């Protein structure tokens, strides 16, 4: 049983130069990913190994996620968890903006245009955690079907408080391509900022090897 | 992956 | 109007060292990709500008949907358009076994266990081709709309031919983050190819600058 | 971009 209100809830209570200030961040929203992750129904009745291995596949993608969202009130920039505005040129200065750009017109001006909510983000950010895809699962069948419990659930949410939106349910499912490039993008920047060592420890660990 | 581990555990 | 027997009769029209095996293939791929694009409905009807900038955008993951599709009755393999089976050994002992084993464990296996058929394989191609996403579009609200419009009738194709499987939709398009990723990954290892130069124009032109 | 544009043309 995958109840969207109690993803709403894992949401609510985890609520709070630019590189440097994007890693911190970072780092300190990893120790808020885990507690988000054990809010969310079944995770912590897996094998220890698994979550170890879903947190690990998952983590970029679920931190962008959640910086994009919280940023949709806000023109041309992101609001991190640490209670900083990143604005556009700041970034484009920073040799950044590419990146940069790609949040922001990719994730954040389509969660604004149709107002993506709270529990629609923590449903897809549930999809993005169950990963069935994950290497080395002990058992890839479990994790595949709590990923459709969450998308059953969620398609009944939007059919729901949505009923003059038909789209929404395969629109917002349609962002996590996007999602998955721009997690990726993100990573090698991470490696080449690691490389040219002018990143806190928990972060670090998420750059190791396996 | 010392510290993913020892946040799961409690 | 974006009618799903349409999208079926553009796939059914274009019916046909192992890195070598795999360029060669693509590139003679290419040609047929475009002659596919312009049986897509309302494709051509674009401007020109667009055609090409929705094509370079799009062109690595309709290929990889394609050989994936095509190789789901073959056992650890991937058949090619030009007649030749790779397998998995293969790719292995080329240094390419990696990306190999991900096409067969996330797209592969997951069409054959599910029986995708061809008309839910075109739809999901022709939602990868009208990507709104795509850099320097003249109208990427029109882009938006005709990929609203394929997936539109993609739901309703699926809830008739399969009634018994109300998830099958939502499963789908849960493979195109996937598709994505292995997209990337497989346009990295193009690169290198090009790089240690021991590759034909159209793909060539393909891994060129805009 | 050549080939793509002379083969999108006829």
């Amino acid at each position: 049983d995958m109840p969207v209100e109690r993803i709403l809830e894992a949401e609510l209570a985890v609520e709070p130069d630019p590189v440097t200030n994007i890693c911190q961040a970072a780092d300190k929203q990893l120790f808020t990913l885990v507690e988000w992750a054990k809010r969310i129904p079944h995770f912590s009745e897996l094998p220890l190994d698994d979550q170890v291995i879903l947190l690990r596949a998952g983590w970029n993608e679920l931190l962008i996620a959640s910086f994009s969202h919280r940023s949709i009130a806000v023109k041309d920039g992101i609001l991190l968890a640490t209670g900083l505005h990143v604005h556009r040129n700041s970034a484009h200065s920073a040799g950044v903006g590419a990146i940069f750009d790609r949040v922001l017109t990719e994730l954040v001006s389509k969660m604004r245009d149709m107002q993506m909510d709270k529990t629609e983000l923590g449903c897809l950010r549930a999809i993005v955690l169950f990963n069935p895809d994950s290497k080395g699962l002990s058992n890839p069948a479990e994790v595949e079907a709590l990923r459709e419990k969450v998308y059953a659930s969620l398609e009944a949410y939007c059919k729901h408080k949505y009923p003059e939106q038909p789209g929404r349910f395969a629109k917002l499912l349609l962002r996590l391509p996007a999602l998955r490039s721009i997690g990726l993008k993100c990573l090698e920047h991470l490696f080449f900022f690691k490389l040219i060592g002018d990143i806190d420890t928990f972060l670090m660990e998420m750059l190791e090897a396996p | 992956h010392k510290i993913l581990h020892r946040l799961l555990q409690d």
